[PDB]
DNA sequence: GTTGTACATA
DNA sequence: TATGTACAAC
């Protein structure tokens, strides 16, 4: 999950697919809102990570 | 989204719509329906003129209804241009219907206070009010009518000495029709209300357009200490399931730890032995469970473009 | 050019007593024909200049602590008034 | 909102003047271009 | 944060707590595989309740 | 550490040092200082008068004095008697000093409420175990017969740069740094700090670096992996925590003073992996055969076998002809050294 | 960068 | 008393 830095006017927000990987880039126009999209995509992708970690151990 | 802001918007919604005309309510419905919103995409959700959405954008900055937030716009493609957004803040709105609705009611309830009184006396040619405390003094040798100092013409009883009984009926029309807006504002009294700005409404954006040409985004200058007036308001949890052999292999890890730890720590020789006497210092079981399992299982059958990114 | 929301204690040095404030820096005004213009010093490079609007003025003035209506009534973009 | 406070009438706004919006000398050279900055932890 | 459950514990949990239970049974082999259902247990109001 | 171990926010925290010297706002707060910057007298700047009027003006509730070994000195003592305290308390590992002054603390601050065994603590695993050693390096013959004409003043800069030490000094850094060791190496002679420093291409720090320089570096002897060991001096002989830190050599001393060796070895005390099976810390205390630093060092390491750590000598180094190049391992390179150091002779 | 002053030891 | 070294200030 790739974010812009805070210290950037931008708001520009990309998610890139795992493996010329998918990438889906969205922009925002409040950062309160990019902020919150933010929280519940990382706990998506950070739980599915784990899943596919636990599938990997064997 | 919150109750708070169903209720702020039926009041908005039943002020437009009742002390309004029919066009204002458009204009305030789009820009409540939607957070901040340019002209420009006012203009063509409307399918209404500049000419006629002056006027309206115009009445409703008067009263407060409306906000207005202006910034200069850099697009690549053409050079910059100032663009103009509206948008609603309720603690403005709010405040001056309220203060509106109670000079509405106090203006009736004087108007029925002075009517009540002793009418003045008008004198028809010069069309000047008198009234009876003034008139007195008018009274002329005979004493039979009051004569205008200017005109000296007998002066004329004014109007107004009937309609005792209409302007009651007038306060208790109003009071039965505006009851809506009392009991929304006790509703708003009882909570608080945040004062929204132009960033915080952009919160609650609905586009308008597809490739509207207003960059509805806010990007204030860096270290601007210039103020404009009214440009203001005040984990990961991680899991892990040990199996049996996930236990061995644990202790097995634990024992290698211990190891590579403990080569670490021997002692140097130097202090292991006491050196005195040294130069100087200086420069198969699987048939055998097979034959069971076959001997059980006769025994079952008998039985049976590039830019910076951060990771987050 | 500052408002110094809390300014140095007379009494004891190095400890900082609050007075009503509001901490905004000032403008450095001039008189630009008929109207006043002010521009300000950014911390962190042109200094922003706008126009000091009379009704500005006039709010300040009135906070200090004895002795046209056509065009804004409909329309008139903020260019024309 | 100080108008509407004289009425009695709660009120809803505040005015904009109350929002309070307000060592060269190194020693040792010849580490230079080593010593990464961990500045944190 | 990394918190180490065991075959043994997990029935405990069942065993203790229906509710778990009755979660467990309808989700893990419909929607979700197993670890996923105790990452979100654990991080919900019902393991804080 | 403060902020770490209590909740005192950091808007109610002040440091008076020459850097910084701000004053906490707030009705209660925190100062931690030193006594350079409260003990001085004659000259203050206008930025520093204006704090230690803000220190003597409040009743402050409780002073700490650490390391208050140095509190009854000639002028540090006016410290207990200028800021004003309530309860005043003394934190300290050695409680000696040469002079007669140690009972001057009885009248200042208070008597000596508790104190702990050193080997106690060492058994319960609260403070790392130490193999102290005292390594005997022989002064070779070109070196040594300029050690008896010289006075005594220009003897200390003799024995301290002999090529033998620099032989054993890089020989045991190498072996410690193969065992993945942080090494921390003490010399009071600066000229020889910076010489054995540039020599071996590793930081030092001394009097006249800079506070940013010196925290930098210890920043990164604790977490930088090139860094493996760092020179010392008299500033760090005392109230720096390296838990990192498991190894001490030292090349240099003060003239008698048993203080400075305990203070010493302290830095290596705190060592972060001192509960692991097998450990043990290491202290190295580089001397020269028939000198008058032996009769230092024999005295120099009074208080410790006091408390029970023993000393062993060591006489020879094994593996240390094998390893590829030594330091003045030649005649020349010693002749030039011997040359060099004279001259400042 | 330098000068006036402590502390710790012969 | 002399001599190193470290420290604060100008
Ligand atoms: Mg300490
Ligand atoms: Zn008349
Ligand atoms: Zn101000």
């Amino acid at each position: 999950l790739q974010a812009t830095p805070a210290s950037s006017e931008k708001m520009m927000l990309r998610l890139i697919g795992k493996v010329k990987p998918q990438r889906h880039m969205f922009s925002f126009n409040n950062r309160t809102v990019m902020d919150n999209i933010k929280m519940t995509l990382q706990q998506i992708i950070s739980r599915y990570k784990d899943a596919d970690i636990y599938e990997e151990k064997r | 989204d919150r109750p708070i802001d169903d209720i702020v918007k039926n009041l908005l919604k039943f002020v437009v719509r009742g002390f309004y005309g029919g066009s204002f309510v458009l204009v305030l419905d789009a820009i409540l329906f939607h957070s901040v919103l340019a002209e420009d995409d006012l203009k063509q959700l409307l399918s209404i003129n500049k000419t006629e959405l002056g006027p309206l954008i115009a009445r409703l900055r008067s009263d407060r209804l409306i906000s207005i937030h202006k910034q200069r716009e850099y697009p690549p493609n053409s050079k910059s241009v100032e663009r103009v957004y509206y948008y609603v803040k309720y603690p403005h709105a709010i405040d001056a219907i309220k203060w509106k609705v109670h000079q509405v009611v106090q203006r009736l309830k004087d108007d029925l206070d002075k009517n009540s009184e002793p009418n003045g006396y008008m004198c028809p040619i010069c069309l000047t009010k008198y009234t009876q405390l003034e008139a007195v003094q008018l009274l002329n040798f005979d004493r039979t009518e009051f004569l205008c100092s200017l005109c000296d013409e007998p002066l004329v009883e004014d109007d107004s000495g009937k309609k005792n009984k209409e302007k009651q009926d007038k306060l208790n029309r109003l009071m039965d029709q505006i009851q809506p807006i009392i009991d929304s504002l006790k509703k708003i009294d009882d909570s608080r209300i945040e004062e929204n700005t132009f960033e915080i409404a952009l919160a609650r954006l609905i586009p308008p357009q597809n490739q509207s040409h207003a960059a509805y985004t806010y990007n204030p200058k860096k270290g601007s200490t210039m103020f404009r007036p009214g440009d203001s308001a005040p984990a990961t949890l991680h899991i892990n399931i040990t199996t049996a052999s996930d236990e061995v292999a644990q202790r097995e890890l634990q024992e290698r730890q211990a190891e590579e730890k403990r080569k670490q720590n021997a002692v140097p020789e130097w202090h292991k032995q006491s050196t005195i006497g040294k130069t100087a210092l200086g420069r198969e079981e699987r048939e055998n469970e097979k034959t069971l399992n076959d001997y059980y299982a006769a025994l079952a059958k008998k039985q049976a473009l590039e830019d910076e990114f951060e990771d987050v | 050019m500052v408002c110094e929301t809390d300014v140095p204690s007379e009494d004891d040095p190095t400890q900082l007593v609050s007075r009503g404030g509001c901490g905004n820096t000032q403008p450095t005004i001039r008189k630009d024909g008929l109207k006043l213009v002010g521009s300000w010093k950014k911390d962190r490079d042109e200094p922003e200049l706008r126009v000091l609007s009379t009704e500005e003025i006039l709010n300040i003035f009135k906070h200090i602590s004895v002795f046209l209506e056509t065009l804004e009534h409909n329309g008139a973009p903020h260019h024309a008034i | 909102p100080r108008k509407l406070q004289d009425l009695g009438l709660k009120p809803a706004s505040v005015d904009p003047a109350t929002i309070k919006r307000q060592k060269g000398k190194i020693t040792n050279t010849h580490m230079t271009g080593i010593l990464k900055d961990y500045s944190h932890r | 944060v990394n918190v180490n459950l065991s075959r043994e514990k997990i029935l405990n949990i069942f065993e203790n707590y229906p509710i778990v239970k009755k979660a467990y049974t309808d989700n893990v082999p419909k929607n979700f595989k197993e670890p996923e259902f105790w990452a979100r247990f654990f991080s919900s109001k019902l393991f804080r309740k | 550490q403060f902020l770490q171990w209590c909740t005192l926010q950091p808007e109610n925290c002040a440091v008076f040092t020459s850097d910084n010297k701000e004053m906490f706002q707030t009705e209660s707060g925190l100062v931690v200082s030193t006594y350079s910057m409260v003990a001085n007298t004659r000259n203050r700047s206008h930025d520093s008068q204006k704090v230690m009027d803000f220190l003597t003006g409040r009743e402050w509730g409780f002073i700490i004095l650490d390391e208050v070994h140095v509190v009854p000195a000639a002028m540090f003592r006016r410290v207990v008697s200028t800021i004003a305290a309530h309860a005043k308390l003394g934190l300290t590992a050695t409680l000696v000093r040469e002079d007669d002054k140690i009972g001057d603390l009885n009248f200042l601050i208070g008597p000596k409420l508790y104190e702990a065994n050193w080997m106690e603590l060492s058994q319960k695993g609260h403070i790392a175990n130490v193999q102290c050693a005292e390594v005997w390096c022989p002064m070779t013959a070109e070196f040594y017969q300029e050690y008896l004409r010289e006075t005594a003043r220009k003897r200390m800069l003799l024995y301290i740069m002999n090529p033998t030490k620099f032989q054993a000094c890089q020989f045991l850094i190498q072996y410690h740094e193969r065992r993945g060791d942080k090494i921390i190496v003490f010399s009071d002679n600066v000229y020889a700090l910076q010489e054995y420093a540039l020599k071996m291409g590793k930081p030092f720090i001394y009097g006249s670096t800079p506070q940013q320089e010196r925290m930098n570096i210890l920043q990164n002897f604790q977490y930088n992996d090139q860094i493996n060991t760092i020179f010392l001096s008299k500033v760090g002989d005392t109230s720096i925590d390296l838990p990192e830190a498991t190894c001490l050599i030292q090349i240099s001393s003060h003239y008698g003073s048993r203080r400075q060796e305990a203070q010493r070895l302290g830095r290596i005390l705190r060592a972060k992996r001192r509960n692991d099976e097998g450990f043990n810390a290491f202290f190295y205390s580089l001397v020269s055969k028939d000198t008058q630093e032996m009769y230092y060092s024999t005295k120099r390491q009074a208080f410790l076998v006091d408390q029970g750590y023993a000393f062993k000598v060591i006489t020879h180094l094994h593996g240390m002809e094998n390893i590829p190049n030594l330091a003045y391992a030649s005649p020349r390179e010693r002749r030039e050294l011997l040359q060099e150091v004279l001259l400042k002779n």
